[PDB]
Parts: C-alpha cells; sequence; structure tokens
RNA sequence: GGGGGCUGCUCCUAGUACGAGAGGACCGGAGUGGACGCAUCACUGGUGUUCGGGUUGUCAGCCAUGGCACUGCCCGGUAGCUAAAUGCGGAGAGAUAAGUGCUGAAAGCAUCUAAGCACGAAACUUGCCCCGAGAUGAGUUCUCCCGAAGGAACGUUGAAGACGACGACGUUGAUAGGCCGGGUGUGUAAGCGCAGCAAUGCGUUGAGCUAACCGGUACUAAUGAACCGAGGUCUUGACCA
RNA sequence: UAUCGACGGCGGUGUUUGGCACCUCGAUGUCGGCUCAUCACAUCCUGGGGCUGAAGUAGGUCCCAAGGGUAUGGCUGUUC
RNA sequence: CGACACAGGUGGUCAGGUAGAGAAUACCAGGCGCUUGAGAGAACUCGGGUGAAGGAACUAGGCAAAAUGGUGCCGUAACU
C-alpha cells in the first residue's frame, strides 16, 4: 500500500472506497501496512449527513494484498485491501459494526478494544 | 586433549527415543599423529607463540604451564598429521577418535564459515530488505542511500556497502553428541555446523551446559 | 534407503497420506494449533484441486476455499498439528498438481468446474 | 555455470540434425571419423535407435526410420546387427580415440560396430 | 592495513515521586520494531528453444508417427540461481578533556596545582571479523638433500577457473560413459475388439515415454618414455672426538 | 548581565558587493541535474555540563565536543 | 554509374506455377550455397524475448513499446 492507493472500509460509517494520503511515523518510498495508522480521504459514500465524501480522517489497515510470512513459515494473503476509520478519541472506530478478520499480533500488545468488535481471528 | 577435530561430510538426522527428532550433521573424526604442539600467549590481545612441545620436551610443557595458571594462554594448535589434538603429543603422537570420544556429551563446534567474491549489501553483512512498495520498485537488495550529504559525495567508511568475503570463525556452544558411527569413525552433531563440507571444525567441551 | 530419504521418514513421518486429495476433491482439513489461549477445538474448510506435495516432506495445497473474503495458506501434512481427514465430492479432471483458475473465477457454474 | 548439460559446439540448430547422419554413417559403414565431442554423443545416436528397434514389431521399426532418414540403413539394423546382438546388452558400437589427423587439428576414432 | 552501529516502541518501576488541581517523571533490568551491515535456502516465492499439450501451412498417399519457420505460434512448466525467504552480527576491559575532588605551598590563613594524587566523555585503544612474509626487527617448524634427494613436462576430470593457474584422479582406480536399480517429470500408449458415419468420443491402460541427480557395477576409457636438473661458497662465533 | 540589548569603541574572516586593474589574454567546452570518490566546519542532535522568568513535564539560552548520525518527499527547469 | 568483385543508384516484358479477398507465408520449375576460421556454459556493448505487485510515479512530450486489430449479426452520439 502506497499513497493515492484505492481500498475498502471495513465498518459501516457510510464510506465505501478510500484513498490512501500518508502515514504517521513513516519516512518511507510509498508504503502503508496492516496495522499503521494513516491518513485518509474517502472518496465513495455518501455526501450528506455529515460531508463524508472529502473529508480527510485516520485509519487502521487491516487487510493487504502483500503476504506476510508467520513464525511457522507459512505466508498468508488476502484478495484487496481494507480499512478502518477511526475518530479523535485515541484510536476509537467511528463505526459500529467490524467486517472481516483480523490478524492476532493486533490484539493483545496493542489493541484490547478492536478484538472485543471483531468477529473473524486467523 | 582440549578437543578434537573433525571433516564435515554433511547433514542427517537421528530419531531418537528420548528428545526427540532432529536433523544431525555428520562430521568424519578420525588416525592424527601429532609431533608437537604449539602454546600461543595473549600480549596484550596479539597471539604470540610461546613455545613448542616435541617428542619429548620438559622445557617448553613447563612453561606452556603457568602461563596457564596465569591465564595468559591462548589458543592451543599442535603440529599435526592428520588433525590436532592436545596431551595426545606426550604419548606418540599416533591416536585415534575412539580414544577421546562420549555420546550425549555437550560440546563447543567451533570454524570458519564458507571464494564467492564481490556480493551484494544484502547477500552481504546480513542487510535487510527493501521491504514494501520498497521491493516493488525492483530495488530489493540496495541500500538505496551511500551515504549521508551529497556533498562530501564520499560514503563513511563506517556505512557499511559491498565487498569482498569468503576464501568468518564462529563458535557455537551447546552442540550435544548424537553418537559415533558411520562408514569410518565419524561423529553426530545435533543441529548443524559453521563451514562446508571438508571444512575443517574443531571440537572442545562445552563450556557451559 | 538412500542418503536423502534415509533421513526424512523420521521427522512429519510419512503418515498414511490420505487417498486423495486429488483434482477437484474438496475433503475438510482439520487443526489443533493454539495460536491463542490452547483450548482450540478442531475446526473446517472447503478446498478444491491446486494439489501439490512431495515425497518426504509433502504438503496439502492451496486451499481455495471460498468462505471468508477469500482464501489461500495452508500447512504441511503431516505437521505437529495434524489428524486425519476424511472425503468429499468424487473426483474430476483437468491437470491435478497444477491447477491454476479456480481463482480469478470462482461463483457457481464457474467454480468447482473446470 | 551449472552441471554438464549437452554440447551444442555451434549454435542450436547445428547442434537433432549432426546426429542423425554420423548416425546412419556407423550401420552403412562400420567406419567413421569426427572429432572429439565427435561421435561420443553419436554413440547415443545409435543406442537409443537400437533397442526399441531391437526385437521387430510394428511400434519400433518406426521409430528407427524417425531419428534415421533412410531405408538402406534401417532394414540392415534388423535381421542383421540385430539379430547378431541377441544376448547382448549395451556395447552396441563403441571406439577409441586416435590420434588427430591433418587439417584440422581434431583427434577422431573411428566409431565401428562390435 | 580495512570495519557502525544509529534510532524508536512496549513491559516491569508509576497513573507513583512532585503537585491544590490539572498534569505527570527517573535511574535500572528486559522483549521487539525500523534501518545498515558476512552467508545460506531446508521452508515460502520468482525463473526454464529439458519436457508435455493444443494448433495453422506444407511434405512423407491417408491413419499413426514425424521434418521444416535454427522452440511456427500459443499454453503450462522441474532442477539450480535467486527473493517479497531463512539462520548469525556482544558484553567487557584500559586511557584523557570539560568537570568534580584529595593532599598542599608560593602569601605561617585560604586554595583542585604551581610538584604530587583519586576519579571522570557515544568518541579513542582493545576485544571481534577480513587481508597479510616484500610485515625491511623481510617469520616458524619438521623432514629430505650437495651425483643423485627432489622437481618440471603428460594423460583423464573438477567441490576450480575470465587467455599465463588452482583442486582431484591416473589400475594399490569408480574419475567419466554404458547397463541396472533408486530417486524424479508428464498422463493414458501400440494394436485390436466392439467403439463411431466422423472429429476422434469408448474399453482394454490409474497405461507409455523421458531426465542436466544418486547408488551398484570397472564392462568400456586413465601408456610409454623423456627431461628441467643445483651440488654441501667464503671469513668466524662452541660443542663433540 | 535567565533572556533581549541601543549609542559608542576595538577587531577577525573574506562566502557578498564595491574598488584597483598587478597576472592570464599564442583559447583549461556552458548552466542545472545526475552518477561516483575525498576533505572541512561557524554541532541542528546523540554524550557530558552551566543558567533560567528551572516545581514536575515540556522548553528557552549557553559551554565542551563533530564519533556516529545529520538522511526524504509533492508543484516548478527554475537557484528566493 | 558511384575512384574498389562499394549491403547505394539503374528502363521494359514474364503479376494466372500450387493452397487466400489479393501480383501477402510454405512449396515445384529454374538458379544458388561468392557476403574468412578454431577451443570454456565471465564483466561490458549491439538487436530481442519474458518478467511477479503497482503501473507514467520516468519524460519537454507515453518518445519507445503495447494494446485494439479478420468476418457476420445487433446497435451507433454531438455536429453537418
Amino acid at each position: 500500500i502506497q499513497e493515492q492507493t484505492m481500498l475498502n472500509v471495513a465498518d459501516n460509517s457510510g464510506a465505501r472506497r478510500v484513498m490512501c494520503i500518508k502515514v504517521l511515523g513513516g519516512s518511507h518510498r510509498r508504503y502503508a501496512g496492516v496495522g499503521d495508522i494513516i491518513k485518509i480521504t474517502i472518496k465513495e459514500a455518501i455526501p450528506r449527513g455529515k460531508v463524508k465524501k472529502g473529508d480527510v480522517l485516520k485509519a487502521v489497515v487491516v487487510r493487504t494484498k502483500k503476504g506476510v510470512r508467520r513464525p511457522d513459515g507459512s505466508v498468508i494473503r488476502f484478495d484487496g485491501n481494507a480499512c478502518v476509520l477511526l475518530n479523535n478519541n485515541s484510536e476509537q472506530p467511528i463505526g459500529t459494526r467490524i467486517f472481516g478478520p483480523v490478524t492476532r499480533e493486533l490484539r493483545s500488545e496493542k489493541f484490547m478494544k478492536i478484538i472485543s468488535l471483531a468477529p473473524e481471528v486467523l | 586433549m582440549i578437543g578434537l577435530v573433525g571433516k564435515k561430510v554433511g547433514m542427517t538426522r537421528i530419531f531418537t527415543e528420548d528428545g526427540v527428532s532432529i536433523p544431525v550433521t555428520v562430521i568424519e573424526v578420525e588416525a592424527n599423529r601429532v609431533t608437537q604442539v604449539k602454546d600461543l600467549a595473549n600480549d596484550g590481545y596479539r597471539a604470540i607463540q610461546v613455545t613448542t612441545g616435541a617428542k619429548k620436551a620438559n622445557r617448553v610443557t613447563k612453561p606452556e604451564a603457568g602461563h596457564f595458571a596465569k591465564a595468559g594462554v591462548e589458543a592451543g594448535r599442535g603440529l599435526w598429521e592428520f588433525r590436532l589434538a592436545e596431551g595426545e603429543e606426550f604419548t606418540v603422537g599416533q591416536s585415534i577418535s575412539v580414544e577421546l570420544f562420549a555420546d550425549v556429551k555437550k560440546v563447543d563446534v567451533t570454524g570458519t564459515s564458507k571464494g564467492k567474491g564481490f556480493a551484494g549489501t544484502v547477500k552481504r553483512w546480513n542487510f535487510r530488505t527493501q521491504d514494501a512498495t520498497h521491493g516493488n520498485s525492483l530495488s530489493h537488495r540496495v541500500p538505496g542511500s551511500i551515504g549521508q550529504n551529497q556533498t562530501p559525495g564520499k560514503v563513511f567508511k563506517g556505512k557499511k556497502m559491498a565487498g569482498q568475503m569468503g576464501n568468518e570463525r564462529v563458535t557455537v556452544q551447546s552442540l550435544d553428541v548424537v553418537r559415533v558411527d558411520a562408514e569410518r569413525n565419524l561423529l553426530l552433531v545435533k543441529g548443524a555446523v559453521p563451514g562446508a563440507t571438508g571444512s575443517d571444525l574443531i571440537v572442545k567441551p562445552a563450556v557451559k551446559a | 534407503s538412500n542418503i536423502i530419504k534415509q533421513l526424512e521418514q523420521e521427522q512429519m513421518k510419512q503418515d498414511v497420506p490420505s487417498f486423495r486429495p486429488g483434482d477437484t476433491v474438496e475433503v475438510k482439513v482439520w487443526v489443533v494449533e493454539g495460536s491463542k489461549k490452547r483450548l482450540q477445538a478442531f475446526e473446517g474448510v472447503v478446498i478444491a484441486i491446486r494439489n501439490r506435495g512431495l515425497h518426504s516432506a509433502f504438503t496439502v495445497r492451496k486451499i481455495s476455499n471460498g468462505e471468508g473474503v477469500e482464501r489461500v495458506f495452508q500447512t504441511h501434512s503431516p505437521v505437529v498439528d495434524s489428524i486425519s481427514v476424511k472425503r468429499r465430492g468424487a473426483v474430476r479432471k483437468a491437470k491435478l498438481y497444477y491447477l491454476r483458475e479456480r481463482t480469478g473465477k470462482a461463483a457457481r457454474i464457474k467454480e468447482r468446474l473446470n | 555455470h551449472r552441471k554438464s548439460g549437452r554440447q551444442l559446439n555451434r549454435n542450436s540448430s547445428h547442434r537433432q540434425a549432426m546426429f542423425r547422419n554420423m548416425a546412419g554413417s556407423l550401420v552403412r559403414h562400420e567406419i567413421i571419423k569426427t572429432t572429439l565431442p565427435k561421435a561420443k554423443e553419436l554413440r547415443r545416436v545409435v543406442e537409443p535407435l537400437i533397442t526399441l528397434a531391437k526385437t521387430d514389431s510394428v511400434a519400433n521399426r518406426r521409430l528407427a526410420f524417425a531419428r534415421t532418414r533412410d531405408n538402406e540403413i534401417v532394414a540392415k539394423l534388423f535381421n542383421e546387427l540385430g539379430p547378431r546382438f541377441a544376448s547382448r546388452a549395451g556395447g552396441y558400437t563403441r571406439i577409441l580415440k586416435c590420434g588427430f589427423r591433418a587439417g584440422d587439428n581434431a583427434p577422431m576414432a573411428y566409431i565401428e560396430l562390435v
């Protein structure tokens, strides 16, 4: 995942697709991986209620195409890319429910509230 | 006999009741004829041969001792016909692996890891690699930056780069001795051992097991 | 045996490799890995062709299980975390061992079909 | 590089041909004279080309006149030079080196058919 | 003689010390990440005019099976090498500056100084890895040798190699090939039966063909003979007889 | 006199500009960029310290020190 | 003809020899082999093929390359 990339949304906030812009604390030539919080600007969504289409917010990458290897030696790959929108309230999703599975290292050590709302875990 | 030495044959494995299945590196440990033993001293930190013990020389074995008591003695190698040995010289120099080697015993095996010419920063001193799209930019094994501040257009000697190698000594500790068997008097070491096949590797009672 | 397969019958001992996998065959796998609080019960997942696996250390293959976002991944059978498998749909054809497709083309008449 | 594969002294094509011919030479006349990487690979052009041409049958000689374009030395490979090698496996037609000849300095034996 | 390790996050310590509250640390001990450095691939993944298949034109009468466009084109693709792969990369010890002190005068007080002295910097030296007898204190050891010790030339192949080398073997041989077997790659054969009007659809065949690995096995392939070829220098330092 | 700091006075550097024009004037391919090698420091930090309008935290200023690290991107050919 | 046994230039007739829309590839007839050699599986340069994921982010400009691309049916906008 790099800047100007189009990924899908995982929460029911009204947004459909998202376009990456920048990554927080990542001075590298094009990049944004699973677990990294990035500044974004949704493209397709509901242009009313609360100006969705056009606004810039933050999000957390959950699924990507690139394959990641695990301690056992097996690599896993997904179809496309997805992310979850978060508000000002320190690492808190703006949506109600989440869609799609999540990683393990993203539970215990880092987020404990995201796992509680996660339906699947690989 | 601070330890013995053999030639790496290859890597196999032996499933033992106790413990669990684990790869084993076969090492040829055979007849040697140590005529003398060269002892080195640690002057500051520069190896230097104190003396050499022949078939009969109490004038050299004495200095060898004491210096050891002073803990100033360095690694010990002795003029050998095939492979090394220590207290083996005093006897006659003629000995077999059966005399020194038991199984299930822990030993420290050191050796020079395996000419490859010039290599890329990565394949070289383990440098990582361009993860992320960095790899997509087909810039796989490249630091991407020879050095900061284009001016000087110089690369800090530090700023590790590419170069020559092959043609590094490593002493892996805690290497359990599975067993001594094969067509010839060999040794079965648990796991892997530094260096390629045919390379000379030494054995030594595990300093700490 | 030879000094190449003489040191491979132990680790991952050739546990009677289930007749199938074979072509379209979709045998539901198993599991027993913890990853979390070690109390993991059984599990289930559909498969497909995309067969794979050699002599000594063979492996299932590209699972290609529809359920969920999609699929992929697979543990080599046998494995420390392995148990017996079972059957499913009876054969089909094309060329099992290397059967691409099935991916980038998975619908009704499209999947479970050559 | 890699292990010792074939040996294309010239290019790709010049390297099936050359085998055919210099294959029928060691059956039309029990004497031939090439070079070093000479008929050593032509020792192969013949046997195969013998065996599969051993016992007379339908799907045997049909392989003979396929590598060797000639009716003369494809018939004399049977009913002669077989049966003539009845109870003999291999050794069909070997040959030992010989001093290099004039012109192009290239040592050469003389195939022959024992 | 050549060289590097820099930085960040998290846990324990604290929601404690400090503070009205808000707010909010530290020393130290650990785990890990990013980045930059010698190798190795078993695992995951990328390559292939080896190979298998489909198919157009044309020739062998058709069929079968093949030649040609120096893989006809198209589809797939094994080994090695590789990478988005994997294993490894200290601590510690020593010395000054700024500075902190001791003892102590010149000024019988005082004073880190003026003599002397105790400590004190990621950097420096070392550790560690690599190169290295042309390392100009230009090495060490053993044996052989001053008319015969030893050595160069050749032949068969590489764990080798960019033309002048290196390494292994040379019948006290398995080094290479053949054969067989082992370990692998493809996918249903020839023929015939009944198939069928035919393409080719069936049955007999879950049948053949093929290999740039390994083992067994000398069966085959590693002579003969020539030749480069110095001969224990001189003076003296001690011992043996 | 934490910090800021006029008037006036005394200097160092020579990266700027001005001046002179002593030298070249019997010809050493431009600008910018790129690629690649070495050197320097008027240290932006890391390290050790002083002061504070220094409670703590976070900062401001200053000293020793360059060992390492001091490294990148979007628009514009463009150097502000 | 071009200073040369110079891959340059130079008019007419044979455009029904055999497979396709055709004077497009393959192949009789006829003609020819008059466009310097030998031995290991480097770097570099000239032509070219294939490359995962993104894909013009390169560039003065998509230059280059590629894509579409036969035939039949359906259907076909602004403008004129």
